[PDB]
């Protein structure tokens, strides 16, 4: 019983370290997406 | 001007597109072990 419940939960800390990855990715995205926001209306009203 | 936030969008944009990439194919993994994880566990609760 012990050793089938160590076996199963290996998968648990598979997946804290992609929740940590997963992390930073977002905050990183949603920089990236204040960043790509703001020059969409700038190139339309430029070329209006 | 026009060319520079031209650039500036093209690139961030594409950064993004990669980045939700990323964030997607780890939640499409993730939800696999899980549901991995918990039919194992419900083994293991069986088992003990």
């Amino acid at each position: 019983l012990e050793k089938a419940r160590e076996d199963l939960a290996q998968i648990q800390a598979y997946i804290k370290n992609l929740k940590d990855v997963y992390t930073k990715q977002m905050e990183e995205k949603n920089e990236l997406e204040m960043k790509a926001a703001k020059t969409k209306k700038k190139i339309n009203t430029a070329r209006t | 001007t026009i060319n520079q936030m031209e650039i500036s969008l093209k690139e961030e944009e594409i950064q993004l597109n990669e980045a939700t990439e990323k964030t997607n194919q780890l939640l499409a993994n993730l939800d696999k072990e899980s549901k991995k994880a918990n039919q194992k566990g419900e083994e293991v609760a069986a088992t003990n």
